[PDB]
């Protein structure tokens, strides 16, 4: 396989496991350490977003995956428009996907959200991740310690 | 789309605050 | 005529004093809507700074008013070095003055019950000298600032 | 140094705050 394939699949796994955690549905059997720190850090960001941006989020009625996709795309475009990447920003990608998944559930969402989250992370930050020590080294060292 | 600029700004702020909190 | 800039400075200084009094919970002798808005938005920023930039704030010690003034000017000079001004940046001037004042209260060697008055002075000077014209050109505190954040 | 990093973050915070209130 290619480095691109392995990177995307790893990102997708991370997205999936985070969103499963947001849905509070158990999964059968090997949480990596990157999964565990992402769970902690992304969920705390997600709670902060849901509190700080409550007035914006209550304005959205996410009645379809398409609406969720567009909201995600537009917000992410603004967030990353300055061309800067860091681990905090990568965490917020996961967190905002979880915010939108929760809203969808109330207003397979899991499959589709994990996919568009993974694609955005790969396409906009995949090379940066590679260059900054990857998930099981750079990422965990950043948020531990 | 005003919301995209405004939410995107706040998320960037949150992100970069998190980045700085961990050095 | 001969008083426009004097009035502007005194108004800026009043806002700075009332913000710093709010930070330390010191009852003011004289609040306007501009003060209320500034107190909300700037205090939000101050808490954000104290929470997220702790590791950098821990890198210095504010043992005197002289040190506070130097640190304030250094940080502010860096923030505004790109020559850009907006209301968000003006908010951060007040907010960082508050951050430093809190540090000074904890770290100052000499007894100084008046510390907040001295900090309000150098905060006001910075605002006037670097953003005073921009403030006048951008609606002032009522038509500009309040409308921005309300 | 710490002065340049704090100034840089304050600038980021300020500009994000500014952009939030269009
Ligand atoms: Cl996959
Ligand atoms: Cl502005």
């Amino acid at each position: 396989g290619s480095m691109a394939e392995s990177e995307l699949m790893h990102i997708h796994s991370l997205a999936e496991h985070y969103l499963q955690y947001v849905l509070q549905v158990p999964a059968f059997e090997a949480p990596s350490q990157a999964c565990r720190v992402l769970q902690r850090v992304a969920f705390s960001v997600q709670k902060e977003v849901e509190k700080n941006l409550k007035s914006y989020l209550d304005d959205f009625h996410v009645e379809s995956i398409d609406t969720a996709r567009i909201i995600f795309n537009q917000v992410m475009e603004k967030e990353f428009e300055d061309g800067i990447i860091n681990w905090g920003r990568i965490v917020t990608i996961f967190a905002f996907g979880g915010v939108l998944l929760k809203k969808l559930k109330q207003e397979s969402a899991y499959k589709q959200v994990s996919s568009f989250v993974a694609e955005f992370i790969m396409n906009n930050t995949g090379e940066w991740i590679r260059q900054n020590g990857g998930w099981e080294d750079g990422f965990i060292k950043k948020f531990e310690p | 789309e005003e919301w995209a600029r405004e939410i995107g700004a706040q998320l960037r702020r949150i992100a970069d605050d998190l980045n700085a909190q961990y050095e």
